[PDB]
């Protein structure tokens, strides 16, 4: 898009990928519903994070197992391998709290809510404020 | 002496050369593309793309100046803009829960402590409803006019004492509403008092029906405020503290987007060549400094590190580029009144720069005052020194022109001192010069200056005009007279230099026998026509006539007809004036018909008809203007001089002189320093205007159009 290429053979190639850009994604709604990330240990910013009805099918396939894949990301957003991870899990638990309200309830019983706000006022401005965005999501439920 | 190129240059390439170029450039490309489609134009899909970058970074510019912060990376800035927005939004969200969780907290604790009233009210008044709400204290008398018979006197409400305004359930900035109690009774009556009280809008809470309830309630929604609050608060804060980097970046994204922009426009205009696979540009550059074009490319290549290398040329064409000759600090005014009088071929000679020294030759023989003029020169030096400084504080309105002709001004004031000094008004007053006194009265000791001996001026003052001669009571209309005839003089000076600057354009302009054929008429005839009275003059300053003043010239032109001429200098002023004016009577024509005629041969002049006495009565007119100029700036000195005298010799005390100098100074400083010196300004820029008009270059023209940044350079 940015840069126009006379071949045509580029714009075919560029639908091609576009086309395996959207086979991989997917296949990776199927991860993303099942928690590959957290079963691997590492989290990175989820699209399915990102979507709040995305975010809550895959809470509710965690819900299936009564939040325990859900537990798992409350236990890695309170304490995280990588802050890129940390990162993460606070975004989606803001998404998941924003789409769901028993998210919300299971983030301040993980007590990571507190580290995230914390986490706000330290480094790492983008975690900054994906942490704000999270404290806004559990105040939004907490002011009457 | 600048001509058109055209170049091929491969795209990527030319992003290098054009983001060089961006900052002064040489070259600027038609537009092409856009006259033949500005939809999509060639890559304006590009354009509308930076254009949406620019708008995002408009947005967040504006934001910024909103939280007052110093002021892919598009997408970046778009999303942290965004964050901040969403950041504020919940802030504000916040702060309105806060607010009405503070009405049902004041509603409610209202309640508690007027419950004991309430049920003191009910057992003396008084199956029964409940009309709970709040009745506001600004409104009190509108609750208690409404619905009167509702109350039936059995119903009565415990109003809140109010005294601080309780904070509304929607509005944050709260108001001045008190929390009400009464009795229902009736269906009809019960809604109509829920219907008021929801039309009041003041702070209400349900009411419990045990106290302590109520007060817990409140205590609840009290602290909910309060957490809320204290929530949106830490999100303001780290909202702002993120966005003070956030304008750093877009302040820098300021001259980023210039450049994208510039970049995007540059492309939108030029048109690429698919053969080649070379973006195609054709822009016009100095021809003399496009030899430098070679180092641009080369960096371009090498930066983009692209073995292909294109080629830049220059073809020659029938259309004229337009381009101004180069413009230094000094320069830059005297380029700023030749764009004011329209513009001039490349090849037309453009006298701004005789204009730079001739403007403040006229105006400094126009008027000036030695006093302030040395003040206003001492002023615009300062302004010079401090440029620096003036640089970084932008100029308002008039003082930005200032600031571009502070060159101009000094040269002007610095001409107005040698003015004054011929003059002899330092500080707009006689000062002796050399002597004691620099003009006396020679004998009639005892004889009055209004004698027939009178004064005699036996010495005469070498630096300028006798003030005996000029400066004294009876002198001035001589002197006056005297005046107006230089500026005559001056001004055919003036038509004389037009007219060698028009020859020498001819020249330039390289013309065989089509020069001689229309110049040399419409030159030199007039010319010679002023040049036999400025002659005249000088004879009689030669021959020093008394009786007709200055107006001995006006008694010989008097007769156009031959015969007399009695008081001829000359001994044959008589017959070789008739033969002049038979000289010029034969010339007129030959200033209109020879060029026409050439015209016809090979293959405007009425115009040019009437055009010549119109000239010579123009110059006249600046003349006589110049003239008149100076006698008003003579006469505000000398009404200037006495006032101030008449403060001084009036007061014995120190304060009134004190007084009448201060405003004697003030009066004079706004007379003279604005008023008189921007007439004098003015008058003399008109002038300069009808010489150079009539002289040469006709407008006919543009500015030399590179592809500058506008806020790089």
């Amino acid at each position: 898009k940015a840069q126009a290429w006379s071949d045509e053979d580029l714009l075919e190639g560029l639908n091609q990928l576009e086309e395996g850009l959207k086979d991989n994604i997917k296949r990776l709604s199927s991860f993303d519903k099942y928690k590959q990330e957290v079963l691997l240990g590492h989290l990175d910013w989820s699209p399915m994070h990102k979507d709040p009805l995305f975010w809550r099918d895959n809470i509710t396939n965690f819900e299936e197992n009564d939040f325990q894949i859900l537990r798992v990301l409350l236990t890695i957003l309170d304490t995280s391998s990588d802050p890129r991870a940390l990162a993460v899990a606070c975004f989606d638990l803001s998404q998941f709290i924003q789409y769901h309200p028993a998210g919300r309830v299971i983030v301040t019983d993980l007590k990571a809510k507190e580290r995230v706000m914390k986490l706000m006022n330290h480094e790492n401005t983008e975690v900054t404020k994906s942490a704000l965005l999270c404290i806004q999501r559990l105040f939004l439920g907490a002011k009457y | 002496p600048m001509q058109l190129v055209q170049i091929i240059i491969p795209i990527e390439s030319a992003h290098l050369t054009v983001s060089y170029l961006g900052e002064l450039g040489l070259l600027q490309f038609k537009d092409l593309n856009s006259e033949k489609s500005p939809f999509q134009r060639t890559y304006a899909a590009q354009i509308k793309k930076c254009a949406e970058m620019a708008r995002k970074l408009r947005f967040f510019k504006e934001q910024m100046l909103k939280a007052g912060i110093l002021s892919d990376l598009e997408v970046k800035l778009g999303d942290l803009e965004a964050e901040l927005v969403e950041i504020n939004a919940n802030g504000d969200k916040l702060q309105r829960a806060h607010s009405e969780l503070v009405e049902y907290k004041l509603v409610l604790q209202k309640a508690g402590e007027f419950f004991s009233s309430a049920l003191t009210s009910a057992a003396a008044q008084q199956k029964l409803g409940f009309i709970a709400g709040l009745v506001p204290r600004e409104k009190s008398m509108s609750f208690e006019r409404m619905l009167f018979r509702a109350t039936r006197g059995n119903v009565f409400l415990r109003q809140a004492v109010v005294d601080e305004p309780v904070v509304d359930p929607v509005s944050g900035e709260k108001m001045e509403k008190n929390v009400f109690v009464v009795f229902y009774s009736g269906e009809r009556a019960k809604n109509k008092i829920l219907k008021i009280c929801d039309a009041f809008g003041a702070n209400r809470y349900p009411f419990n029906e045990e106290f302590d309830k109520q007060a817990q309630a409140i205590s609840e929604v009290s602290g909910r405020l309060s957490e809320l609050k204290t929530t949106l608060d830490a999100g303001l804060l780290h909202r702002g503290n993120l966005l003070q980097t956030i304008g750093d970046q877009f302040e820098q994204w300021n001259l980023l987007v210039k450049r994208e922009k510039s970049i995007y426009h540059t492309l939108n205009m030029l048109s690429l060549d698919v053969t080649k696979k070379c973006l195609v540009g054709e822009g016009w550059s100095p021809v003399f400094a496009t030899k430098q074009i070679q180092d641009a490319l080369e960096r371009a290549a090498f930066d983009s590190n692209s073995q292909v290398g294109a080629i830049f040329q220059v073809l020659h064409t029938k259309e004229s580029p337009p381009t101004y000759f180069r413009t230094n600090k000094f320069t830059s005014a005297f380029q700023e009144i030749v764009d004011a009088y329209g513009v001039a071929k490349y090849r037309e000679a453009n006298p701004g720069v005789f204009t730079i020294v001739t403007f403040p030759f006229l105006f400094a023989v126009m008027f000036g005052d030695w006093g302030h003029g040395i003040c206003l020169l001492l002023g615009t030096l300062v302004l010079i020194v401090r440029e620096k400084k003036l640089a970084s504080q932008k100029l308002d309105d008039i003082t930005d022109m200032t600031f571009g002709g502070r060159y101009v001004i000094l040269m002007m004031a610095l001409f107005s001192i040698y003015t004054g000094l011929i003059y002899n008004e330092f500080f707009s007053v006689p000062f002796e010069i050399f002597s004691h006194s620099a003009y006396a009265c020679r004998d009639l000791s005892c004889s009055e200056a209004t004698t027939v001996g009178l004064i005699k001026v036996r010495d005469t003052y070498p630096f300028g005009v006798d003030p005996v001669w000029h400066g004294s009571r009876s002198e001035l209309p001589f002197l006056n007279s005297l005046k107006m005839k230089m500026s005559i003089l001056l001004g055919v000076a003036q038509m004389n230099l037009g007219i060698i600057l028009s020859y020498f354009n001819a020249t330039f302009f390289r013309i065989g026998v089509n020069i001689w054929c229309q110049f040399i008429p419409q030159i030199i005839f007039l010319n010679s026509l002023f040049g036999y009275l400025s002659l005249l003059i000088i004879l009689k300053w030669i021959t020093g006539s008394q009786a007709d003043l200055y107006h001995v010239m006006i008694y010989m032109f008097l007769s156009p007809t031959d015969e007399l001429g009695d008081n001829q200098l000359f001994p044959g002023q008589k017959t070789a004036q008739l033969v002049l004016l038979l000289l010029a009577f034969v010339s007129v024509p030959w200033m209109l018909l020879p060029k026409p005629f050439i015209l016809k041969m090979q293959h405007h002049q009425m115009i040019h008809t009437i055009e010549f006495v119109l000239g010579a009565v123009s110059n006249t007119a600046s003349y006589l203007r110049l003239w008149a100029l100076s006698l008003a700036h003579s006469e505000l000195s000398s009404v200037f001089y006495e006032k101030v005298l008449l403060l001084a010799w009036g007061y014995n005390n120190i304060l009134i002189l004190i007084v009448g100098i201060i405003v004697f100074i003030f009066a004079t400083v706004g007379v003279l320093l604005v008023m008189e010196t921007l007439s004098a300004f003015l008058h003399a820029l008109r002038l300069h205007w009808v010489e150079f008009q009539n002289k040469f270059y006709e407008g006919d023209g543009y500015k030399f159009s590179p592809f500058s940044f506008a806020l790089l350079d």
